[PDB]
């Protein structure tokens, strides 16, 4: 129904010019100051109030709340665009993945070719190479929920519920991105888990081996790939 | 199945276990609860133990890559490229059992005193035969048994009667006439019951 890129330029514009007197009564830019601050790799959450959003675009709020999902997505695009216009320094890579992702950057400008267009498949997830991660805080305007009362008509839908938490699991690693490497070619391959599970990948996938129709079996790594913390919390009704 | 020994056990461990494997004739020398000492060798065989984290595969090491529709991926992959998990656990293949502490030194499938006799070297007999014929091998067989415990001699005679035991009969009608003699040790805190005891399973 709706055009994904101006969604996209609508974001980029709230995030860049939207301000507020929270410093004291200076007028700060709210987000661009933490864009700042995450793109020299100094912060990694980003909370996007919706009330803040509501002020001049309420009509994107509820497109938000109504999918929250794609806006999700949206959101991390929009804000990964415009990390390298707001970076005035260089990293100091405080991390292991700064490591991965700085080599990664670095081939890929080598090997360039700018003109010449590589498949779609020869990229970069954009979830390997991101190192921040974008949440909603909900806007006040939504009542909360009741546990019972969430249901099949609010699934994709933002909703805030409150209770008591009854049970935490420990926090564990999960695999975002399953990084491989191959036994002929020395490309790395990449497969997103979206699922529960995933089978591992076995042949690889590279240009090179395809073009040597080598056998190119690729092995699975926890150096290069991406985990995530991850917990599960079971939350009771009031 | 056999576990370690509980002399050679190291602090805080439980017996380890292995199961040994006996072949033709060796087949049925080892009886539950004997000390026995096995002469063979250690070998590993392949085992099905999984749901860990995935190690040690064995693939073909023919470059091999399946045509669209025909992916070597998944279950399709796996089994074309043959591969198989490489699990193993250690057994033991005895091709030899025998007692640890021997009884006889002569040699070792019914018994009659005829045949102990004969299991027995020369020496053994004739020491067997001398105490038989001791006068005062009750007290001295009593003395010999419980060397560390003073007193008590009513107890120690009836402990080693315990172990000679009787005769069991079987009766015409079918009733069996029983020849084992149990004793209880009833007494007061520290008097050498578990003493006793211990001395027996000794
Ligand atoms: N008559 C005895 N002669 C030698 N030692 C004795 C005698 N009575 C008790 N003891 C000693 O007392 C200790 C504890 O005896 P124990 O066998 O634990 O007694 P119980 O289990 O009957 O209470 C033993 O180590 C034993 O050496
Ligand atoms: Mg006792
Ligand atoms: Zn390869």
């Amino acid at each position: 129904l709706k055009d994904y890129a101006l969604e996209k330029e609508k974001v980029k514009k709230f995030l860049q010019e939207f301000y507020q007197d929270d410093e004291l009564g200076k007028k700060q830019f709210k987000y661009g100051n933490q864009l700042v601050r995450l793109a020299h790799r100094e912060q990694v959450a980003l909370y996007v109030d919706l009330d803040d959003v509501a002020e001049d675009d309420p009509e994107l709020v509820d497109s938000i709340c109504e999918n929250a999902r794609r806006y999700a997505k949206l959101f991390a695009d929009a804000v990964q665009e415009l990390l390298p216009q707001y970076k005035e320094r260089e990293v100091v890579n405080k991390d292991v993945l700064d490591v991965y992702i700085e080599h990664r950057l670095m081939m890929e400008q080598r090997s360039r070719d700018p003109g010449m267009v590589r498949s779609p498949q020869n990229q970069y997830p954009a979830e390997l190479m991101r190192r921040f991660e974008l949440y909603f805080q909900g806007p006040s305007s939504n009542k909360p929920r009741v546990i019972r009362e969430v249901r099949a008509d609010s699934v994709g839908k933002l909703v805030t519920v409150r209770g008591i938490v009854t049970r935490v699991s420990e926090v564990k690693p999960k695999m975002v991105v399953a990084t491989y490497t191959c036994d002929q070619c020395g490309a790395e391959t990449y497969q997103p888990i979206q699922s529960p599970t995933f089978m591992p990948l076995i042949m690889c996938p590279s240009q090179e081996c395809q073009t040597n129709r080598s056998g190119g079996r690729l092995y699975l790594q926890t150096r290069g790939s991406r985990f995530i913390k991850f917990q599960e919390m079971k939350m009771q009704e009031h | 199945r056999i576990q370690e020994t509980q002399a050679e056990l190291p602090r805080g461990s439980i017996p380890r276990s292995l199961e040994v494997i006996l072949r033709a004739e060796a087949v049925e020398s080892a009886q539950a609860g004997d000390k026995c000492d096995f002469t063979g060798t250690l070998i590993v065989v392949p085992d099905v133990s999984k749901l860990s984290t995935p190690g040690a595969r064995a693939e073909t090491n023919s470059r091999v890559s399946g045509v669209d529709g025909y992916e070597t991926e998944g279950i399709r992959g796996l089994r074309a490229l043959g591969v198989r998990d490489l699990s193993y656990r250690l057994v033991f293949l005895a091709c030899c059992v025998a007692p640890t502490n021997p009884r006889f030194g002569g040699k070792e499938e019914e018994q009659t005193a005829e045949s102990i006799k004969n299991q027995m070297t020369v020496k053994e007999w004739e020491k067997v035969f001398e105490m038989s014929q001791d006068k005062n091998l009750y007290h001295n067989l009593c003395t010999s048994l419980f060397p560390t415990i003073h007193g008590n001699d009513e107890v120690k005679r009836g402990v080693l009667l315990m172990l000679f035991g009787g005769v069991p009969k079987t009766t015409g009608e079918g009733t069996s006439l029983r020849g084992d003699i149990n004793v209880c040790i009833v007494g007061d805190p520290s008097t050498a019951k578990s003493q006793f005891l211990k001395h027996v399973e000794e």
